[PDB]
């Protein structure tokens, strides 16, 4: 899938070639309860940080993009991916290198004396661009340089970050509403109250710890050797929706109690109406946009492609493992154009370019994975259970008096879930673990009986270096050099690490489908 | 659009056709350079 | 052990020649890390139900007999037990039935214008009677015919019990505190809260869930493959008292928020100074003790008999199955003469008689059990481990500024470990979840593989019908029948079981030592 | 003991004492009679 043919959009068309012949199966391997399960699942892993990213979105650049601008284009984009793109099982949606980069260019357009919108719409017209050439002249034959090395680095770091942030949510709710002795029996709740509650936090955390405890329980049910197995894995598919609706219901018994819930946008329309409309006009809304801006509009998306670029053939790397069982084929030059493109289109009707997010589309991976009888048997790899969970994002306008009754709670249990299940498949969390354990428990694998264990120790050391690096530096004002830091890593393991470890030992720690040599 | 907005020469749909239309010509000396390039 | 001699303290002689030789190795075999762990184990385990069942008592008796007196009870029948017995593994202390007889005969006292007290002092006498005759005879000896289908009934509902009381401590917590959108922040709170107060419930069901948690995580620790093998297993060994004190500091440090406490007496003082003194006159405190009660408190002496007799030697059975490699033996004569005749003179100074506990003796040995490389590999069996936990809950008084810093939330968890734990050596328990298990992952075990699967769940859902009605027996005001009605078992599996099953079935699904027929 | 007690004959060692010297009597009463049967 990565050698390059030579051919203008030769990698495009082998893309299409090896895909689309398998569309009929693509929606008949869908008739399974396990992809309904996959889609409400998916539905609020997808909804809740559309929701949250669309707040801080129209908190950060005064609603000229919001909520029900994000919600629009990750509805559209993701039902155009779904129907069109060659690996159907990644998740396109928001994520936090965009918005900080939105930040980054609201700011400069600020300075500048600039329309934001307009700027966002000329950087959508220089990505198509840049995605076209890339496309043409097949530059997705340079993924194949990025080895388990900088995949498992980028899926531990994002992993962990979701983590952290699914945990900072819950301290933020307890900051907000901390335990008292005495508290302000008249608050004013609307929009959001305005002082402590009592009760509020503590209930939060036992929902979270509620959730994320049915959710283990039922995926441990799923392998256990209880009741039937067909009723025993169709309740265990259904884990996730379970424990949503059992903690909800909780929630919904629990009247006094005030509990932060899901909030949608009233209606589709602008999140500023006295902003920008539905088209934004290239030439300015209220004035004249520099012609000097529209050339300087290249430099951003570079930036923006290079995030975008990054992060997508990272995660197609990650789903599309030979050792996940995905027997259809992927498509690089294709997914990569889809995403890319929707992306600068949009930007024409001033809603966000999207990411195929790697937290969202692992899960969804996981999700349709099939376990035999332990070893990934097969995975359900189908257009609709994508299609499905974009079409329910664009109705989550319409369906209000239900998201309004779910807390944020059970989602951040739903949140820990998803983080701690995204770490199965690496080998550098395997590696970890390995440091805590004497060397007579370390598993028959390549790397143990072929490698001593204090070189193993060291390589794992190097890479654990690597995270706290690329740690840092998401945490600086300098955050959006986070994938420039993470390219290095590719000359690290290629040019550096020979110098200290042999080719057996780089080939046992470093193998791109678990082979021994 | 929304509330008050300044008067171009060229309307959206307008603008937005020319904008595509260098985008293609463009993409198509870059392609041509490209295919006179490792022939010669 | 339950063979019969036929000379005249037989068994008592045989116990004290079977044991005694082991003497310098019951002090001995307890220096190791694993026996304190058990030390401060079942040192909550045993002061908390002491602390709760005291105060009861001192609320339905009026303070005649209350906390100071059931801990100076535990404390000195534990020390004498713990030297003397011939299994010193056996945990001495207050139980419900004990509560249930002590709240009929006050009222029976009440009712007819006696003295409670010195009517309790004449059943110790008639006590004392019935046990030096009962050893004399070697009664004991009939604990033969209690085989493991009473043993596991009486264990399994016991334990069933226990769990279902744990939980209802909460309950009652929720309803004392009831989450509400107003609460009146000025409240007094002593003795203890006369109103609702916020973040109370909430906490205690985190403090209580929190404890639960760890207990169960160090416990897996354990066994597990990480850590240097000894310092794992000694982390393993302390997995309650760090789950006690991770939780005790989490508590520590959320000033404003209220917990219910330990609370135990402010000195070695009786609970009511005006009622009774240290030592009761048998013929009576403030009016002449009437003749006809000294001769008619045989009957409930009886009552009493049967039922520390029945607990007692049960709990001794279970403790002492040839499965969990006891190999130092056990005394039933012996422990019964001493439990029962220390009673009775406990009554004579106002302090309730005890009974050999099943939950807190099981957990006990569970504490002191070591595991094989799974298989129970020994037992740490010694004395001192009885005898240190009787001398911390008779220090306790002195040391309240250290117990009324520990919320009864992290006991609470506490407790449940111990329910769930007891419930592992139980067949009926697992044949229970066979009942929800496919027959082919049925284990390789000979009531599996010897008798049919339905013929196996009748046998099972045989003994939950007894179950069903001890409950009911339980929730009834004749909960003092409930030792009659589990006596009636015995006739049940010695004569009509046969009538359903054959010889065969019986001893693969009911034997004594877990053999193949 | 405690507050105003009856005045009793016996203090509490001597009645505890009759007391446990009429169930040694009892027992002692009951064994020899039990050393009787299954002789005759
Ligand atoms: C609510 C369900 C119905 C209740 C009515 C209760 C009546 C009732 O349900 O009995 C029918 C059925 C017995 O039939 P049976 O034991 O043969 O069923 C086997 C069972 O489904 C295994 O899970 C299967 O293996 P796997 O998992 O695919 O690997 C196996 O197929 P295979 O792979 O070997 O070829 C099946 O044969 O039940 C049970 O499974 C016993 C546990 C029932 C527990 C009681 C239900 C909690
Ligand atoms: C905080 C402790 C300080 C650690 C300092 C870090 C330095 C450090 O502690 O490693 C050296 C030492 C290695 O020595 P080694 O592997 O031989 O130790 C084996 C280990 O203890 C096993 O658990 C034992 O088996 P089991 O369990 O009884 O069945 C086994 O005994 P045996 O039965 O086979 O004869 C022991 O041989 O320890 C480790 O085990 C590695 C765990 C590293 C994880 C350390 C993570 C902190
Ligand atoms: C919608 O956009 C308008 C104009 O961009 C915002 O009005 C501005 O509000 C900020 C906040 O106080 C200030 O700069 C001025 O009060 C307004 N400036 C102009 C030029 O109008 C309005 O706040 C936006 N609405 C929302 C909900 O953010
Ligand atoms: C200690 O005992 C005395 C009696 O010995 C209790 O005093 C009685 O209290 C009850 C409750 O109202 C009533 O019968 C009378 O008020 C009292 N009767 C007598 C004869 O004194 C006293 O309440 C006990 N102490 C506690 C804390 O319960
Ligand atoms: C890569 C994409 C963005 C296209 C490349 C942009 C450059 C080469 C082109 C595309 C469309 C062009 C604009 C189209 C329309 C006009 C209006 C006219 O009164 C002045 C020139 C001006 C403003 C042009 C300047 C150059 C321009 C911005
Ligand atoms: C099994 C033990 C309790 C012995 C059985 C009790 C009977 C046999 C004995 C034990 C002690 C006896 C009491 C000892 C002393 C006195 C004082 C005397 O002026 C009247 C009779 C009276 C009150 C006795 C009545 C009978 C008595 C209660």
């Amino acid at each position: 899938p990565l050698q390059q043919t030579g051919q203008l959009f030769g990698g495009l068309v082998r893309d299409i070639r090896r895909r689309y012949p398998y569309y009929l199966s693509d929606i008949t391997d869908a008739f399974s309860p396990q992809v309904l399960a996959a889609v409400i699942f998916i539905y609020f892993a997808a909804l809740s940080p559309a929701i949250t990213f669309g707040g801080l979105l129209g908190e950060k650049t005064r609603n000229q993009m919001g909520v029900s601008e994000l919600l629009i284009s990750t509805a559209v984009q993701g039902i155009l991916f779904a129907l069109l793109g060659a690996q159907p099982l990644l998740v396109v949606g928001f994520s936090g290198p965009l918005l900080v980069f939105e930040e980054a260019f609201f700011s400069f357009c600020e300075t500048n004396g600039l329309e934001y919108i307009v700027g966002r719409v000329w950087i959508g017209f220089w990505l198509i661009l840049l995605v076209v050439l890339v496309v043409a002249f097949e530059g997705s034959f340079l993924v194949r340089f990025i080895s388990r090395y900088t995949q498992e680095i980028f899926s531990f770091l994002i992993s962990l970050i979701f983590i952290y942030e699914t945990f900072s949510k819950l301290i933020k709710i307890f900051q907000d509403h901390p335990l008292q002795k005495t508290y302000n029996y008249n608050v004013l709740m609307v929009p959001k109250p305005q002082g402590p509650l009592p009760n509020t936090a503590l209930l939060s955390l036992v929902l979270m710890a509620g959730t994320f405890f049915f959710a283990m329980m039922l995926r441990k049910f799923k392998n256990s050797s209880y009741f039937p197995g067909k009723l025993r894995r169709v309740i265990g598919d259904f884990g996730v929706p379970i424990s949503i609706l059992i903690m909800v219901l909780v929630d919904f018994f629990i009247q006094d109690t005030y509990t932060q819930k899901l909030s949608v946008p009233d209606g589709f329309k602008v999140s500023n109406s006295s902003a920008r409309g539905w088209v934004i006009h290239p030439l300015g809304l209220r004035s004249e946009f520099p012609i000097w801006m529209m050339f300087a509009s290249a430099l951003p998306a570079l930036l923006v492609f290079i995030l975008i670029f990054l992060e997508s053939q990272i995660t197609t790397l990650i789903v599309s493992k030979p050792e996940r069982k995905m027997v259809k084929g992927s498509g690089f030059h294709l997914d990569l154009l889809l995403v890319v493109g929707m992306g600068g289109v949009a930007a024409l009707f001033g809603m966000p370019w999207l990411s195929a997010t790697t937290v969202r589309s692992v899960t969804h991976a996981n999700a349709l994975t099939v376990m035999g009888k332990a070893q990934i048997q097969e995975v359900k790899e189908q257009r609709i259970s994508g299609l499905l969970v974009a079409v329910l994002v664009g109705l989550s306008i319409l369906m209000e008096p239900i998201l309004s009754r779910i807390p944020l709670a059970v989602l951040f249990g739903i949140f820990l879930y998803m983080g701690v299940t995204s770490l199965s498949g690496i080998q550098l969390f395997d590696r970890i673990l390995l440091l805590f354990k004497p060397p007579k428990y370390h598993p028959d694998v390549p790397y143990v009986k072929r490698v001593k264990t204090w070189r193993m120790h060291l390589f794992t050391g190097i890479q654990i270096i690597c995270l706290a690096v690329l740690w840092v530096v998401k945490s600086t004002p300098a955050s959006l050099a986070l994938p420039f830091v993470l390219i290095l890593t590719v000359p690290l393991r290629r040019v550096l690490l020979p110098l200290i470890f042999r080719n057996v030992e780089l080939q046992c720690l470093d193998a791109d489908d678990a082979k021994a040599t | 659009g929304e509330r008050v907005q300044l008067a171009h020469h060229f309307s959206e749909p307008e603008i937005t056709l020319i904008i595509f239309g260098v985008m293609a010509g463009v993409i198509g000396t870059i392609l041509l350079i490209s295919y006179g390039i490792r022939r010669l």
